[PDB]
């Protein structure tokens, strides 16, 4: 191992599964479950041969209010999803016994391929799986159905929408999870560009695994940035045991102890005390009030605390009212509450802070954002804090009782359809536990 | 543990703390019926019933989630009642609650609620049944509010920062509340949208200057600088530099440097 | 009388057209033309304010005027102006052109309307829907609706700022203020208009004209944005809801991204733009921009009008000016639009097809396209061998690779009425042309030429695409001259044929046949001689705040 | 006497500034200004030009004026004008402020003139570099060089369009004409033109001024490939090379990519943009654009000088038209230059220091950044409170926390000659700001600010940068207003506290020293009080090519 | 100096960026650490390193390379492998024509 740090892990439902297991277990450099979580996102892609067959019945192509008068095509493509799903297979496989996997979804309207791993493997990034399924489709389409050579690039606009002319995928009826590499905020971000309810609808909109699932793919991502090198690396590493995967059961006991009559304020005293307690801060000095000022015994670790507990105060918040409009509201206010109540710095080092600044204006101005939901690591209003933001979002939507314009259903209608029948997916909590203890001895 | 709530010396600090500390009955200055507070709200009439968005959580088949259902959700919550605000901008002219003040404030005492924090205005969104009841009985009737210093407004939030009326008001270029010379009290004739109400509703006496530098939570040359307060000008000092310290390299070694 | 082009070459020059020989060298230089004449008066009287700073000199370099400096006569006009006049720079009406669009997004009001009515609980009327419209009018322009102590901006330089509303509702269309309304009814025939509402359904939809100086000062990407503020702004104030809710976030969101209609989208990293520019307008977009489809029963016109504009818009503003600069690109697109050449070639071509195989008379096949587009081709290159004059006027090869080819294709979408058989037409034109004159273009001209007809068909991810949705940022098409103006010209001919009331955004063709706008996009060539003769008003003028 | 400020505040109430009670409602609306009677006037005037359509009118949602529509003093100077004069649309000297950068591209020549001597082998002379200078003149504006039948631009519509040059080789210099040259040592103090010519060392630079009008038209990206289609063409013409050479593509890419200086650079495809918009401009690289630095000997006037040209690009123009539009963000810059008040901070805070630490005489630790960070803070709180008057000027919070912010940051920065360690100053005063009065900024105003702190001193990819390299597009700034222009102002504190003769690009400091420019960049202050009171003539108008 | 990223780290990475990025700050922490660099010297170091990022969205006056130019400069999606130089090709083959050839047909024929 690198690190000395011990951790009790605890599941969904606040079980104890094992203890004293070496933090790098969980760790995405070490972590298998993390490692075949980023490896079939970067191959699946969402195919709508719903879409794409009315798309072409009607000259209904290439982005919002277009159609082409003159240039229509009925084909009975659902009917035949079959022999579509068995071409589009059979031109991507490059052996029997690799990984391809085409697959129907909702009886043939929709479809889910995945390209086999070793396409990416000799590929320098993810939009590969966009553009082969894109081409494999149309290959398959204009076969079947013998498709004229005139009429073969109303095909194309079907499938991937405007493209080339439009450097994006605008008004393509293919989908994945990470958006295109142009609309990167920073490099490194690929991973960030994941919206709040694909999240939400991938894993049902059950919390603990909402939670899991956006700070594997936040904190993964964090390390391709470059930001968890060094003197850092134990941060996030701490950040993504505690804040997502309910390290000692943080989480749950934070949430249990403060559900019944529990305020933000409350959620604070209780990971104060718990932090106190296990010795991960220390008073530093007594203020002429009374007031005792902390400090921190282990930096990353109270960190890790701070960030367990955001989780925890936005589900005693949002779950309390039901609503997911609360986050950016209780993200801020659980971070200035926890520094002008022990001194210590809050979550992210006011980053986490900061971000929900942003996100509260947005989530309620003039200027742009929109509902809590359309937000990702990627925005450039929920990009600031470094993967402890958007993680707390989740816990939101998965409470909120159809509040929402942008709600789990309109935006995560085609994408969550796909990844919510993916085991690891919908349940991420679940095997990155089974992943730690499978490699716990291996390090 | 007990809570420290907030940091200082001061009066100040001290009154910030009593504001922030839920077992801290905040002393009652006035009695609003409910049928006045609702019309001023604007939102819905009394003797009314409440405009639902979503049918009631045990009409709802949601999928199983062990950790949901630990939360116990509020009554409005339950009988899914449509989510409403109430705003109000505070005179920095020793109001009894500020900005900044009244979001840690609703954070400690009220569950499920968005506050929203701007100079000129607080917002406070909350489930309909639940905000109304706080509404009256913590926002209005006790020391937290002065019909004067605090304006319950909707939009043409302008007035906060900027300089008395003749007879001790807030600017309201949208004319909802008025000085009254034979009452002595505020009487809101329109609501916070600014709609004319057929019922003008009183708030109550105006408070002298000399009561709201006791309860104000507002630091001023004025009254109790800033300067004064030592203790808290060390503990935000201390923040600052514990971020500045955590984002440069977030060892025990660098943070020996507090 | 014979060929349309006669008429206007005579006028040109006072020789014979078909006659090979010509005196030269006797002309006086630049003194030959009135608009040199008045650019050296201009640039003399200008000395002192830049001080010692020499300036525009014909003296310094190549002697223009040795050859015959000739005026060109707008295509189906009897206005003939000199060559400079025809500039972007120095064509007010060419400038409006393209601020007219530049300063338009189409926003939906349906999803606004339905957060209205279900979240917020406020009912949506005609009565309202004619406040907010009013509303709107004064808040686009630079004015205060919500804040106190809040400036504004001159209502004399945002007179041509203003929103108005169209929709497919026959019903809502009959209650809402004529003056706020954008008649689908009233501005196009009813065949058209009934096309138009089908395809836009019982959908509503808001045109905001954001003022000519805001992107004068800014740019592209201003306009949505400016747009949404401003949209924002109004449903506040109208409807009166809270100033700053969590339900103003949906209207953002929607106003930007959900429900807007740019007329043009951004552009990569290399040639980096926001959007609302000429290289982010696809092909099918601009031919719905130009209105001559509700003015002309022309097919042909039709056709000519979109490539006018096009040129116009792609060579002399897009490629001659953002993408190069200085003199520009004026001559690579008059080509196109001046002495009647193209339009007697696509007449030409128009009359083949309908005798051989009847206007939209023929599936495309490549016996078609191949018949049509090189007896276009042969023709084309015919007449520059029996004109000398011709030849003289079109003297890059460019020009004449640009006209015989947009003959070509618009002759094969006559016949075929699909718009990659007259773009597969174009290419066959192109290799015919190389072979014919032993020469084609500039230097590298046919880089998309010689790649084209292998991608005009192709499935391929950056090689397919309907023409309609294909545009400056089409690899191929990304670089050169002499072909984006013309593509834009046969994606409007495969319509054309089909009496079709819109090529590829019926929002758009509904949009741009507004009376309120500065330039008239139902005849655009007569617009740009308009501008020629300096007659042309344009907007964004800072008459009101500058010292007379 | 006393406070700075209070003459300002005198001229604008009419009460004593002490004072905290005042009379409303009785100044009868909009009427009270002088400046929305014209507004009323105007558009009931142009009514008949708009049809029917309804415009401006002041009566539609909030009434103005139930305050006092208080007037602005430009601080430094006696001229009192509306708020609304203030505003970028409405001001003619702030759009050509911004127009005079647009149009600016700084060239290398040594890589050409190396391309000359080495593979061409054609000798460079100062008579020759002299002749190229003179081509250019002509060229630059759009003037025909090489080929016939060439059209040209109206030299009358780019009287502002010149080429110059610059050199830090003194040799080259007294052999180049004076009407070419920008003089590092006659527009520079000795001491300062040594530090330049040390930093530029011997090489030589073409600093060329595509006209106002093509950024007008088009757009930021469009001004490098204006400068460098016409650079080649006259080094074609000048040393008589050939008309389209293997040799010419290593000019176009040294022009276009290798040995170019753009003002700002590329977007990230959400916010989308072009080189050359306010967005791309780096704060060192805007400070450098000012000019005061050679002209005044006071460093805090220097500071305030780039604050105010900051505040109006940044928050007036990019962030409120490019990246909003409308009303805009008039008065959330005007708070940064407008009564003295951030002036009379600032020079506290300087006083502070100098006899504390004496100007840069502490090396920058966070012992010393608290102390004058808090100092200055508290001194500019302090005020607010004193005078009622002051407060009702600065009403909205996010001004007071920008100016408040600004002058602890310079201060900072005039101890310790670091600009994070006053970028680190500025973010203490926010928290300090907050915990003062209960409030800060709008609702999402210190998103940058709370994560100021930590990303100030960072190390990290996305989080490191010294304030000189960041800017509009840094992540935590791309937002939003009361930021960058004061973020411009303490880079600019930690170079006038070492009589530093620039920040961070000596070309740039250069390149703006230049009297052809139309904007005066040594006193941005008094520039904006000439636009509002429309006594300023902007270049980009279109008089010639115009009906009157 | 050549640095190597272990390949694990491009496995659970999205695309190839994170091997500028990770050595641009190993490259931070190795320098500030070994010459004990003060925290307000310590952004120069980061100018030094990536230059101008992240006001440039690109790798602008930057001292570290790839082969590959960043994702943001990419004509069209999957182009990522050919952003690479016609010189770096010949440099790296050490002017071997059929080496070239070979070199540049494998990454174009690859992407
Ligand atoms: C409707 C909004 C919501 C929003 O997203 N932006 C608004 C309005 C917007 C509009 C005003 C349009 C109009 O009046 O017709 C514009 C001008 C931007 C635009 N869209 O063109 C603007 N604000 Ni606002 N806005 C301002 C400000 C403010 C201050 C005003 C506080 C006070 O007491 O006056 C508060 C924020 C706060 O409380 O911190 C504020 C909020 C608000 N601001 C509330 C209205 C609050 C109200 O009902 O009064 N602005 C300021 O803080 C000063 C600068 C001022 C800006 C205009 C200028 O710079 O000239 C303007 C900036
Ligand atoms: C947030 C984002 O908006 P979107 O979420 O993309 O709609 C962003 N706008 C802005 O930051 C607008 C800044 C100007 C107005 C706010 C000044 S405080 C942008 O367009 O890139
Ligand atoms: O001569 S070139 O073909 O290089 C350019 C013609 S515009
Ligand atoms: O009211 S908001 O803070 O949302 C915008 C102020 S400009
Ligand atoms: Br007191
Ligand atoms: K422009």
């Amino acid at each position: 191992v690198k690190y000395e740090d011990k951790i009790c892990l605890y599941n969904a439902k606040g079980e104890l599964v094992e203890e004293n297991v070496p933090l790098e277990a969980i760790s995405p450099l070490y972590n298998p479950t993390i490692q075949k979580l980023v490896k079939d996102i970067k191959r699946t892609v969402a195919v709508n041969l719903a879409g794409i067959e009315n798309a072409l019945k009607t000259g209904a192509v290439g982005g919002k209010a277009c159609v082409i008068p003159g240039r229509t095509l009925d084909l009975p493509i659902v009917e035949n999803a079959e022999t579509i799903m068995e071409y589009v297979d059979k031109l991507l496989r490059i052996s029997p016994d690799d990984d391809t996997s085409v697959k129907l979804i909702n009886d043939g309207k929709q479809m889910a391929v995945q390209l086999p791993s070793k396409r990416l493997e000799v590929a320098a990034e993810y939009s590969i799986s966009m553009l082969n399924t894109a081409m494999a489709l149309k290959e398959a389409i204009i076969k079947t159905f013998d498709v004229d050579m005139f009429d073969a690039p109303m095909v194309h606009a079907a499938i991937l929408g405007r493209y080339p002319q439009v450097p994006d995928y605008m008004g393509a009826n293919i989908a994945s999870l990470l958006g295109a590499p142009t609309n990167l905020e920073g490099l490194g971000y690929a991973l960030r560009n994941i919206m709040v309810n694909h999240y939400v609808a991938t894993t049902k909109k059950n919390i603990m695994n909402a939670v899991a699932f956006a700070s594997i793919m936040e904190q993964t991502a964090m390390f391709e940035m470059g930001d968890a090198i060094g003197s850092f690396e134990r941060l996030h590493l701490l950040g993504l045991a505690y804040q997502g995967l309910n390290a000692d059961n943080l989480v749950i006991d934070l949430v249990k102890a403060n559900g019944k009559n529990g305020t933000v304020g409350t959620v604070v005293a209780s990971i104060v005390e718990r932090a106190l307690e296990d010795g991960v801060i220390t008073e530093d000095k007594k203020m002429p009030s009374g007031f005792v000022l902390y400090k921190p015994v282990d930096v990353a670790k109270w960190n890790a605390y701070a960030a367990a507990g955001l989780v925890a105060a936005v589900i005693v918040n949002c779950g309390a009212a039901r609503a997911a409009q609360n986050v950016a509201s209780t993200i801020l206010y659980y971070n200035d509450i926890i520094e002008y109540e022990t001194g210590l710095p809050g979550v992210d080092f006011g980053r986490a802070e900061g971000t929900a600044v942003g996100f509260s204006f947005f989530s309620h101005s003039i200027y742009g954002g929109g509902g809590p939901g359309i937000f990702n690591g990627n925005h450039i209003v929920t990009r600031h804090s470094k993967g402890f933001a958007i993680p707390p979002v989740c816990a939101a939507m998965c409470v909120d009782a159809g509040t929402q314009m942008f709600s789990p259903e309109k935006t995560s209608a085609l994408v969550g359809a796909v990844f919510s029948a993916i085991d690891e997916f919908r349940e991420p909590l679940k095997y990155v536990i089974d992943g730690a203890l499978a490699v716990k001895d291996k390090i | 543990y007990k809570p420290q709530f907030y940091p200082g010396e001061t009066k100040i600090a001290q009154n910030r703390r009593n504001h922030m500390n839920p077992e801290v009955e905040l002393e009652k200055l006035r009695e609003i019926p409910d049928e006045d507070v609702v019309k001023i709200m604007g939102h819905r009439q009394p003797g009314e019933d409440y405009k639902t968005i979503h049918p009631p959580l045990e009409e709802m088949d949601l999928p199983d989630d062990y950790v949901r259902d630990l939360v116990e959700p509020i009554n409005g919550a339950k009988e899914g009642h449509r989510i409403r605000y109430i705003q109000f901008a505070d005179s920095m002219y020793f109001a009894p609650a500020q900005p900044y003040d009244r979001a840690r404030t609703y954070m400690w005492r009220f569950r499920g609620v968005d506050t929203g924090t701007l100079s000129g205005r607080q917002v406070i969104e909350m489930r309909e049944s639940d905000l109304e009841a706080l509404s009256k009985n913590f926002l209005i009737d006790t020391a937290f509010f002065d019909p004067a210093r605090c304006g319950i407004r909707g939009a043409t939030v302008h007035g906060h920062s900027l300089r008395l009326d003749e007879n001790g008001l807030m600017f309201d270029a949208l004319q909802r509340y008025v000085y009254d010379e034979k009452t002595g009290h505020v009487v809101y004739v329109k609501d916070q949208v600014g709609r004319p109400l057929d019922e003008p509703v009183d708030v109550g006496e105006l408070l002298p200057e000399e009561k709201l530098r006791e309860i104000t939570t507002i630091y001023r040359k004025d009254g109790v600088p800033m300067r004064e307060d030592k203790e808290l000008l060390t503990i935000v000092k201390r923040i600052h530099r514990a971020r500045t310290l955590g984002g440069f390299c977030p060892t025990e070694d660098t943070f020996k440097q507090l | 009388e014979k060929k349309l082009f006669l008429k206007a070459l005579k006028e040109k020059f006072e020789e014979d057209p078909k006659e090979k020989y010509t005196k030269f060298y006797v002309f006086g230089g630049w003194r030959q033309s009135a608009r040199k004449r008045e650019f050296v008066e201009a640039a003399e009287k200008l000395a002192e304010k830049r001080g010692g700073i020499p300036f525009y000199n014909p003296d310094i370099g190549v002697p223009l005027g040795q050859r015959k400096l000739m005026p060109y006569k707008l295509s189906g006009t009897d206005y003939i102006v000199e060559g400079d006049d025809l500039h972007f720079m120095n064509n007010a009406a060419m400038q409006q052109f393209w601020d007219d669009i530049r300063r338009t997004v189409i926003v939906g009001m349906d999803t606004a309307h339905a957060v209205l009515e279900k979240r917020l609980g406020v009912e949506v009327t005609p009565e309202t829907i004619n406040e907010y419209m009013e509303t709107i009018n004064h808040a686009l322009p630079g004015g205060a609706v919500v804040q106190e102590h809040m400036v504004e901006v001159h209502p004399a330089l945002a007179w041509d700022c203003y929103a108005k509303i169209f929709t497919g509702d026959d019903e809502l269309a009959d209650e809402i203020d004529k003056k706020f309304l954008i008649d689908i009814n009233k501005l196009f025939p009813e065949e058209q208009a009934e096309q138009l509402k089908a395809a836009i359904g019982k959908r509503t939809y808001q045109v905001s004209r954001v003022p000519t100086l805001v992107g004068r000062v800014c740019d592209g990407g201003t306009i949505a944005r400016w747009s949404a503020m401003q949209i924002g702004m109004s449903f506040i104030t109208a409807y009166k809801l809270c100033a700053g809710e969590a339900a103003i976030a949906d209207f953002s969101y929607a106003a930007k991204h959900a429900d807007v209609i740019q007329m043009g989208t951004l552009l990569p990293a290399r040639r980096a733009r926001g959007p609302n520019e000429p290289g982010g307008i696809p092909f099918g977009i601009l031919a719905d921009v130009v209105q001559t489809t509700r003015v002309s029963d022309d097919p042909v016109e039709q056709s000519l009008e979109v490539v006018a504009s096009g040129a116009m818009l792609y060579d002399q503003i897009w490629l001659g000016s953002y993408m190069s600069g200085g003199v520009g690109f004026t001559q690579y697109a008059t080509a196109s639009y001046t002495d009647d050449i193209l339009d007697d070639f696509s007449y030409y071509g128009y009359d083949y097809v309908e005798k051989k195989y009847g206007i939209c008379g023929a599936k495309p096949t490549m016996d078609v396209v191949e018949d049509i587009a090189t007896e276009v081709t042969l023709y084309a290159l015919e007449c520059y061998d029996e004109f000398p004059a011709l030849l003289e006027d079109h003297f890059g090869g460019s020009q004449r690779a640009a006209v015989a080819a947009a003959a070509s294709g618009i002759s094969v979408c006559m016949a075929t009425g699909n718009s990659n058989a007259g773009l597969n037409g174009w290419y066959l034109s192109q290799i015919l042309h190389k072979e014919y004159h032993s020469r084609l273009g500039f230097y590298g001209y046919d880089l998309q030429d010689q790649c084209g007809a292998s991608n005009s068909l192709s499935i391929r991810n950056d090689e397919s695409s309907p023409l309609e949705l294909r545009g400056p940022n089409y690899p191929n098409y990304a670089m050169n001259v002499g072909h984006q103006g013309e593509y834009a010209g046969i994606t409007q001919a495969a319509h054309s044929a089909r009496k079709d009331a819109f090529a590829l955004n019926p929002l758009i063709k509904v949009a741009f046949a507004d009376p309120s706008l500065v330039f008239d996009f139902s005849h655009p060539r007569k617009e740009f001689a308009r501008g020629a003769l300096r007659e042309f008003e344009p907007a964004g003028e800072r008459d009101p705040i500058i010292p007379a």
